[PDB]
C-alpha cells in the first residue's frame, strides 16, 4: 500500500525580493559565460583542422559518438574543460579527447575517442589523466569500453608526464587488461592512424574494428593497418569500409554481448520536482558568503519533492534524510552550516543506515569559511569529524558528490571529497575548492609574520601588512575557481544548475549497472 | 482503498496471499472502524464493522445501517452500486482531494 | 500443461445422523465459550483504567494497532489467552501484551505492544515469555519488528521469574541485538512512559519514534522522554506530536526499508475447498475416545479438496500427501490412529521428500490413548519412532502443527511438538496434552500400590484403590485442557476449526518471507 | 629426495682483462657517489636543526627507528632520495619523511616517520607520495603500519599539489581507513605536535600513543595532546613519559597483535651464490652501449647459482628459468637483447606457468637501444609484445622489479615497469629510463624538420641540423638519470649492486606475508 | 559510567577483531552511594556496550 499522503519540502521564493533578483542575475551571467566556452571547446582545434580532417573522408569526433549512440539518446560527457588554460600557450580544447557515457544498443556504454583535431590527437599529460579517469568509471560500473581511436602519440616534450609513472600512460593498458578479466567487454575502433605504442590498444581489446583505407596499426597503409593488420597479421577482427560503416559494426558488436541489466534496488514511479529547477539561480546565486536553505536545493530536484528528513532537530547544520530520483531510492547529505561534533555524529549514524539497506548515497558539498567563528575549540570537532571520514570511505554503495558551494579543509574529506573515490563529482559554476579559505590564510601569514618581526623590533607597518595580505588572496582566488579545479581533472565538469536532476539522473542510472556489495567498516572510535 | 489494496497485489510476487484481502478480519472477534466525515460545518462520527460475509454494519448516532456495495466501471466513470437496510441505489463516486462527490 | 482432471478428497456428511447432531452441538458450545472470553479479554483492565488511559490523550493500544496495519488487512494475533488464570488473585488480559502479525505499509511485521491499562503495563513473567515467542518467531520468518512502547517495568513481588535466567527480560535485548545484526528491521515507538530498563528497548532499535509530551525514556518529562530526550540527547531519531502521528510515522518508516518480498516456491491460482469448513464441527465433535478419518479434515481446507496420498495403503495409521492451501505447496503429515512401525517409516520417508523438494510441512496432531492397547509390544515403536523424531527435527523447510485432539507421550515429539520449533503451533478447543492420558495413569498408579500393599499384606480394597485413582484423573484433566496450555505459552492460539484454513493461510504466508534453506540430516539408524 | 647433483650457472671473469678493469672503476665511482650522498641525506635538517631538536628532550627520527625495531635487525629503508633537487631553492632531505620495512617484537611492519628537522616536519608534495606509496606497500603485502607522528602541517605555498586531488594528502586517511577494515593494524605514536588535520592520524588509528609534554592533537598543551586529549577527550589510547617510553609501548601494542606468520610457498635451506657479488662492478660497468650476459648477475644472486633455464634455445633474447633466494621459489625474466616475437611468446608461457604454481617472479630489465635496428618490421613485435604485457599485468603472484640497465618504451612496460604494481621496484645505479633513448629522439626530430624544410626550401643546413639535436640530447640524459627518477618516487630505491641479494631476499621476504591468490588472466590473443 | 561503557565498548570491539577469549568479573555496586546521578545519561551509553556484548563470537566467560 503506497496510498498515503505526505508532506513536500520546498517554498515558494519572493521573486520580487532584491536579493533573490540579484542572486539570479548573477548566476544567470555564470551560467551564460559556462555555455559559450563549452561552444568554443565544441569546435576543437579549429576550422583549418577541421577542414583538413573532412577532406579525408574521415567524420568529426562528435559527429562519431553522435552516430554510434542510440538515435536520440541523450550523451553524458565528463570532464569538457580538461586542459582549460592548463598549458601556457598551447590550447588544448578538451584535453585532446572526449569522453562520455551513451546507451549503444540498448546498453550504457563508455566512450573515449581521440580528437585528431586537437594536435594531431597528440597525448598530453591531461590526456592520459582524462581516459583513466573514464576507465575508472567505467571498471567501478561495469561499463563497455568502447575506444574510438585516432591518435598521434605521446608529445615528446612533455613525456616525463606521460610515460614512466603508474598513473602514466602505461597505465591504460592495465586497466584494459583487467577489465577484460572481469567480463567488461573492451572494444577498440581504428578510424584513424594509430602511432607507436598506441598499437596496443586495438590489440588489447577483445573485438577489434579497423576502418579500409585511413586506420594503420604499427608498433604507412603497407606497415600497419593494413589489409596485412586485418588478414596476414590477424590483428583486426572486423574490416571497414568507411567511419559509418564501422560505427554500424560497433553496434553490431555491442548487441552480441549478451548483457542484460539487473537492478538490486526497489523502484518507484517517477515524479517531477513541485517548483521549477531555474529557481535555483535565484535562491543561490555567486556570493558565497551569504547563507541559504540546502532544503531548497533538495525540493527542486527529488520527485515529488518528497523527503523524509532524519535527526531533524539534532546537529542542524548537517542535513540528511531519504528521497527518490528518478524513481531510485537516495539518501541525501548536505551542509547547512559550519560542521560540529553533533553534525559529523548524525552523519555517521546516517551513513551506516543507509549502507545497510544498500541506499545509494549522495552528497551536496557547501562548507562554510572561518569568517565566523576563529577556532570554536575545533579540538573537539576532530574526534567526532574522524567518525566520518572512516564511515565515508568504507561505505560501498555508490557515491555521488555535487558541490554547491565552498570546499575547504577537513570538511571536503568528511563530504565523500575526490579523495574518496565518489563514483562521480561534479561542481556548480559558483564554487571554491582550497585548503583553507582565502581570507583566513591572509590572517596566518600575517600573525606569523608580526609576531617574527617583534623578535626583531622591527615594526610591521599596518601597510606592511596589508602588502602581504594582497597577494595571499589572489592566488587563493586564481586556483580555486571552478575552472582551474576542472581544468585538471579534479571533478567530472562543470553542469548547470537547471541540469542537475537530470545530470543526478544519469550517472545513478549508470551506476547501478554494478551490483552493491556489502560494506564492511572499520573500528568506530567510539 | 479496496481497489488500492488491488492495485498494488497486482505489481507483487506473492499474489494470492490471504493478507492481499481486505476483509479486515480478526481472530475470534470483529473489526470495528471508527471512521469521522464532515458534512458541511458538522462532524460525523461512523462506527464501521467489517462483517464476515463482507457485508458492513455502520452506526450513525443510535441508528444501525446494512450497508453492501461494489465498485464497476461505466466508460471512464466509476459508479457505486450499494444497498442500504435493503434499499439499492447506484450513483457515480468521484474522490477528489479531501472531498468525496456522489452523483445520483 | 495443468489440465489434467483429478480426483478430490472428502465426503458428504451425513446431517441427519445423531451422531452428527451431538458432535455439532458439542462443539458448538466450545467455540462460543472460545469467543466470548475472548471478549472479555479484549478489554484489556477494565472501564475505570480504559477511561484514565482516554484521558491522558493516549490511544487505546488495539485501536493503536487497528490504525497501524495498512487499512482493512487481517491481523493475525498470538497467544490470546497468555496468563489466563495463572496467576491467583490477578486477572491479567492477554499477558499485559498484544502481539501478531499484520501488514504496514504492504510489509509484513510483527506488532509487540504492551497493554498499559493492565497492570500500568508491568510485566509478569508470562508477559516476558510471550514477548520471546513473538521476537523468536520475528527472527525464524526475517519479520521486522515493531514494538509500540508503553510499560511500567517489571512486577517486583516476582522479580525472580523475571529478570536472572537466559529466558527472562535480558534476552529481549538480546534478541533485539542479534536481530539488527541480521538486517531484520527493529523500530520502536515511545508512546507512553519507559522505565529504568525499558529504555533501552527505544535505544536498543535501529530506528526509534517518541511522543512528544507522553512519552519518557529513563535508565518524568524532564529526565527522561524529553524534548532533552528527542533533541539534546539524541536517542530520538522522529518527534511525534500524538500517538496518531507517531502511527502515520511508522508507516513511512517502514515503507523506507527496502525490502521486497521472494518466494522460493512455485505458485498456483488459490481455490477454496469444495466442502464447507462448518462442518468441521459435526465431523470431529468433542469427544476425543470416538475416532474420525483426518481426510475429512484435510478435504476441507485444502485447494479444491486436492489431495494426492503418498503410500495410502502402508502404515494407513498415518496419513501423508501433498496439497495447496492459498497456492503454496503443502505436505501434510496426520495421525489417524495408533502409530505403529510402517507408520513411523513412511513418515521418515516422506520427511526426506519434502526436504528435498523444500517443500513446507503441515502437521495435524490426533494421539490415540492407550485403553485399546496396553502395550502391543511397544519396543517395537522405540526404534522406528526415533527415526521420525531425528528426522523431523532436522528439517529446515517450515513447519506448523496443528494439534486437532490428544497429544501424549512420544507420539508428540514424533509429530512435531513445542519442542521441535515447528514455525507456529495452534490447537483447536478440544484438545488435550500430557505425559500420558489420565486412566492409564491412574492404572499405572493403581498397580504400584496394590503390589507394594501386597508386599505388607495389608490389604488394597477396590474402594480404596478407586479412592487413588480419583484424585489423579481429575489433575490430568485441569492440566489438559486447552485453556491450561495456552495461559502458558506452549501454543501460538486456540483456533476456531472454521477458521483453520485462514489461520494457516496467513501463517505460512509469513513464514515464506525467510529463503528456504538446505537440510542436513543426522545418522539414519537402520 | 633432494640428493641430486645439478649444473651452477657463472663463469670466472677476467680480472686482467682491460675491459674489466674499467667496468670497475666506473662502477665502483658510482657506488661511492651514492654512498656520500646518502650520508649527506641522514643528517635530514642540520646541526641547527639536530640541535634544536634534541634540545626539546626528543629523540632523532633515525634514532627512534633503531629503537624501535628488534635488536641488531635490518632495516630496509624505501625512497632515500626522494625529493633531492626536486625544488629549486629548497632541500628537503628525503622528502621529510623515512619510510622502511623492519621487525617490531618479531613482525614485519611498515614504519612512517616525519623527520621535524626537515622543514620543521611540513608535507611537502613529494612528501605525501612517499607516505602513500609505503601505505600501498603495507595493504598488498599485509604489513601493519606505525606512524611516528611529528609533523607541521601541509606546505602552504604548493597547497593545490597536496590537498585536493585524489593522490593528494585526503588519500592518507582513506589508506588508514581501508587497511583498518582488512584488520591490518594500524597503529600511531605522537612523538611531537600533530597540527590541523595531522590531528585525525592518530584518531584514524585502531591503537594509539601520544608522549606526555611534546605529543599535541588539536584539529599548545592545552589545546590538544593535552592530558585532555589522553583522559578528558579520550583520544589517546596511552600515555607515554618520553619518546624512550613511547616505543617501548608501542613494542607491546604490536605483541597484542595475535598475528602469526604462515608461508604459502615451499622452502628449502639456503645457500650463499657460488661467485662473489663485487664482481657485478666489472661485469656490468656503466656503459650501457655494451652488452652482457644477464645470467652472470643471476649467478651471483641465487642459492647455490641453480638455475633451471626454460626454452633456452628459443628466443634467445629473453632469459626465463627457476631459482630460489634464501630459500624461496623464484622465476625470473630477464632481458638479454632486442626483444622478439619469440622471446615475448616465451615469456608469456612462463609466466603462466608461475602463477599456475603460484611461484614469485622476478624481473631483470636491460632493454636495448634502437642504435643497432632502425625498426626491424616492428609491426611483428606488435602484435606478441601485448601478449606478454597482458600476461604480466593479470599475474597474481607477488613480483618485483629490478633496473639493471636500460628502461625505453613499450619494452618497459613488458617487463613489469611501475605502471603494473610489483611489490617492489629497485634501480642499479647505472640505469636510464625515457620514452625512447635520447639519440633516436634526435633523429626522429631531425627527420621532421629536415623534410619541412624541404618544402619550404630553405635549406637545413648540417650545422643547422647539430644545433637542433644537441639540445635534445641534453634533456634526454638528464631526465633519464637515476638521480631524476628516484627524486620522484618511480621506483623504491637506488640500490648498490653488491646489496642485490640482500635487497631482494628482504623484499620478497615482506611480501609472503600476504596469501598468494588465484591468477585470472584475460583473453589471450593468439 | 557514561565513559566506562564507551571504554568497554571500544575494548570489545578490539578483542572480537583479533579474536581473542573474553573474560568479564562481574562485582556491580549497590545504590547506596548515589540514588540517581542522572542515571539517564547511562541508559544512552550502557546499551551500546550491552549490543557489542551480545554480538561478539569470540569464546565469553563471566
Amino acid at each position: 500500500y503506497h496510498g498515503d499522503s505526505v508532506a513536500s519540502l520546498g517554498t515558494q521564493p519572493d521573486l520580487g525580493s532584491a536579493l533573490y533578483q540579484e542572486n539570479y542575475k548573477q548566476m544567470k551571467a555564470l551560467v551564460n559565460q559556462l555555455h559559450e566556452r563549452v561552444e568554443h571547446i565544441k569546435l576543437g582545434g579549429g576550422e583549418k583542422a577541421r577542414a583538413l580532417h573532412i577532406s579525408r573522408g574521415k567524420l568529426l569526433p562528435r559527429e562519431r559518438i553522435d552516430n554510434l549512440i542510440d538515435p536520440g539518446s541523450p550523451f553524458l560527457e565528463l570532464s569538457q574543460f580538461a586542459g582549460y588554460q592548463l598549458y601556457d600557450n598551447e590550447e588544448v580544447p578538451g584535453g585532446g579527447i572526449i569522453t562520455g557515457i551513451g546507451r549503444v544498443s540498448g546498453v550504457e556504454c563508455m566512450i573515449i575517442a581521440n580528437d585528431a583535431t586537437v594536435k594531431g590527437g597528440a597525448y598530453y599529460p591531461v590526456t592520459v589523466k582524462k581516459q583513466l579517469r573514464a576507465q575508472e568509471i567505467a571498471m567501478q560500473n561495469r561499463l563497455p569500453c568502447i575506444y574510438l581511436v585516432d591518435s598521434g602519440g605521446a608529445y615528446l616534450p612533455r613525456q616525463a608526464d606521460v610515460f614512466p609513472d603508474r598513473d602514466h600512460f602505461g597505465r591504460t593498458f592495465y586497466n584494459q587488461a583487467i577489465m577484460s578479466s572481469k567480463n567488461i567487454a573492451q572494444i577498440a575502433v581504428v578510424m584513424g592512424s594509430c602511432t607507436a605504442g598506441g598499437a596496443y590498444v586495438p590489440a588489447m581489446a577483445d573485438e577489434n574494428i579497423i576502418v579500409r583505407k585511413q586506420g594503420t596499426i604499427f608498433l604507412a597503409e603497407d606497415l600497419g593497418g593494413a589489409d596485412l593488420h586485418c588478414r596476414k597479421s590477424g590483428v583486426s577482427d572486423h574490416w571497414a569500409l568507411d567511419d559509418h560503416h564501422a560505427l554500424h559494426l560497433t553496434r553490431k558488436v555491442v548487441r552480441n554481448l549478451n548483457y542484460q541489466k539487473k537492478l538490486d534496488v526497489t523502484i518507484e514511479p517517477s515524479e517531477e520536482p513541485l517548483f521549477p529547477a531555474d529557481e535555483l539561480y535565484g535562491i543561490v546565486g555567486a556570493n558565497l558568503k551569504r547563507s541559504f536553505d540546502v532544503r531548497e536545493v533538495i525540493a527542486r530536484i527529488v520527485d515529488g519533492s518528497r523527503f523524509t528528513e532524519f535527526k531533524a532537530f539534532y546537529g542542524d547544520t548537517l542535513v540528511t534524510g531519504f528521497a527518490r530520483i528518478f524513481g531510485y531510492p537516495v539518501g541525501i547529505v548536505g551542509n547547512n552550516g559550519v560542521l560540529f561534533s553533533e553534525s559529523a555524529k548524525k552523519g555517521t549514524h546516517f551513513v551506516q543506515l543507509c549502507c545497510q539497506r544498500n541506499i545509494p548515497l549522495l552528497f551536496l558539498q557547501n562548507i562554510t569559511g572561518f569568517m565566523v567563528g576563529r577556532e570554536y575549540e575545533a579540538e573537539g570537532i576532530a574526534k567526532d569529524g574522524a567518525k566520518m571520514v572512516a564511515a565515508v570511505a568504507c561505505a560501498q554503495v555508490p557515491k555521488i558528490t555535487l558541490i554547491i558551494g565552498g570546499s575547504y579543509g577537513a570538511g571536503n574529506y568528511g563530504m565523500c571529497g575526490r579523495a574518496y573515490s565518489p563514483r562521480f563529482l561534479y561542481i556548480w559554476p559558483n564554487a571554491r575548492i582550497s585548503v583553507m579559505g582565502g581570507e583566513q590564510a591572509a590572517n596566518v601569514l600575517a600573525t606569523i609574520t608580526k609576531d617574527q618581526r617583534a623578535r626583531e623590533g622591527k615594526q610591521f607597518s599596518s601597510a606592511d601588512e596589508a602588502a602581504l595580505k594582497e597577494p595571499i588572496i589572489k592566488k587563493f582566488e586564481e586556483e580555486g575557481n571552478p575552472y582551474y579545479s576542472s581544468a585538471r581533472v579534479w571533478d567530472d565538469g562543470i553542469i548547470d544548475p537547471a541540469d542537475t536532476r537530470l545530470v543526478l539522473g544519469l550517472s545513478f542510472s549508470a551506476a547501478l549497472n554494478a551490483p552493491i556489495e556489502k560494506t564492511d567498516f572499520g573500528i568506530f572510535r567510539m | 482503498e479496496k481497489a488500492m489494496t488491488d492495485t498494488f497485489t497486482l505489481q507483487a510476487h506473492d499474489q494470492f496471499s490471504p493478507f492481499s484481502s481486505s476483509s479486515g478480519r480478526r481472530l475470534n472477534i470483529s473489526y470495528t472502524r471508527n471512521m469521522t466525515l464532515k458534512d458541511g460545518k458538522n462532524n460525523v462520527a461512523i462506527a464501521v464493522t467489517y462483517n464476515h460475509d463482507g457485508s458492513y454494519s455502520m452506526q450513525i448516532e443510535d441508528k444501525t445501517f446494512q450497508v453492501l456495495g461494489n465498485l464497476y466501471s461505466e466508460g471512464d466513470c466509476t459508479y457505486l452500486k450499494c444497498s442500504v437496510n435493503g434499499v439499492a441505489s447506484k450513483a457515480k463516486l468521484i474522490i477528489l482531494e479531501n472531498t468525496i462527490y456522489l452523483f445520483s
